[PDB]
C-alpha cells in the first residue's frame, strides 16, 4: 500500500514513428519492428478511445502500442538496486537506460 | 509540382486520412443529432 | 516630414523643396483584420487518435 | 438547396481545408502545413503561416 516501496511499474501507451524520432539517440533497433503488427487493433489488453477500424496510411504517422518498464533493478553483480527505464514494442527491446530524472 | 518539397502531398493521400476518420466523426454526430 | 525622415536615417538637418513627382505603384491596405467563426460540428473532422 | 447565383464571380462553392502536421522532408520531422482542394483538384499547398 505505498507507491514509494513499489519495485516496478508497467504503463502501456500509444505512439508514432515520428514521435519516437523526436529523440535521435534514445531508441535503438527501430528499423527491425514492423508497423502492421502491435497495432491497437491487435492489442486487446490496451484500452483506448481510438476506433478499432481507424488507421493511417502514412507509415510515419502509424499508431502503435508501446510498453514502458519503470522500477529498480540490480544492474550490477554487487547487489544494489538501481532505477532503470525500459521500452519494448512488438516483443523487441528498443530502449534500456537508467532513470534520467533527478 | 505545386511546391518544392521532396515529399509533396498527393490528393488521394489527403483524402485517405479523411474517410479514415469519417466513421468516428459520423458516429459522434449521431449523438449530437 | 521628408526632412525629419532624412534626419532619422542620417541625422543631417536638410531642407526639402518639392520640384517634381512621378507615378509610382503602391498597394493600399484594406480589410487587414482577424476573423473568428463558429464551425458546425458536422463540417469539421478531428483526428480520433488525439487521446 | 434550390438557391443559386447567375454570376460566376459570386458563385457558391464548397471548399475543404487540411490543417495538420506532415513529414514534408525525407529526414523524418513533421511540419505544420495547410492544404486546400476544390472538386478533387489541389489548389493550395503551403506551410502554416501563423506564428
Amino acid at each position: 500500500g505505498d507507491i514509494n516501496k513499489a519495485m516496478f511499474a508497467i504503463v502501456s501507451f500509444e505512439t508514432c514513428k515520428a514521435d519516437l524520432l523526436k529523440e535521435k539517440d534514445r531508441y535503438h533497433n527501430l528499423n527491425k519492428i514492423d508497423w502492421q503488427s502491435s497495432a491497437p487493433v491487435n492489442e486487446p489488453d490496451h484500452a483506448t478511445t481510438t476506433p478499432q477500424e481507424f488507421q493511417i496510411s502514412d507509415p510515419m504517422r502509424k499508431r502503435v502500442v508501446a510498453y514502458e518498464y519503470w522500477g529498480f533493478w540490480d544492474i550490477e553483480g554487487n547487489g544494489v538496486l538501481e532505477p532503470i527505464v525500459a521500452t519494448w514494442i512488438g516483443s523487441t527491446l528498443i530502449r534500456l537506460e537508467k532513470n534520467p530524472y533527478p | 509540382k505545386l511546391t518544392s518539397w521532396k515529399n509533396e502531398l498527393s490528393l488521394q493521400a489527403l483524402k485517405a486520412d479523411l474517410d479514415a476518420a469519417k466513421p468516428s466523426h459520423t458516429a459522434m454526430m449521431i449523438k449530437v443529432k | 516630414k521628408e526632412s525629419v525622415r532624412f534626419f532619422d536615417e542620417t541625422g543631417q538637418a536638410t531642407y526639402a523643396v518639392q520640384t517634381g513627382t512621378t507615378t509610382t505603384e503602391v498597394e493600399v491596405p484594406l480589410a487587414n483584420h482577424p476573423t473568428v467563426e463558429m464551425l458546425n460540428p458536422e463540417n469539421i473532422i478531428i483526428d480520433p487518435s488525439c487521446q
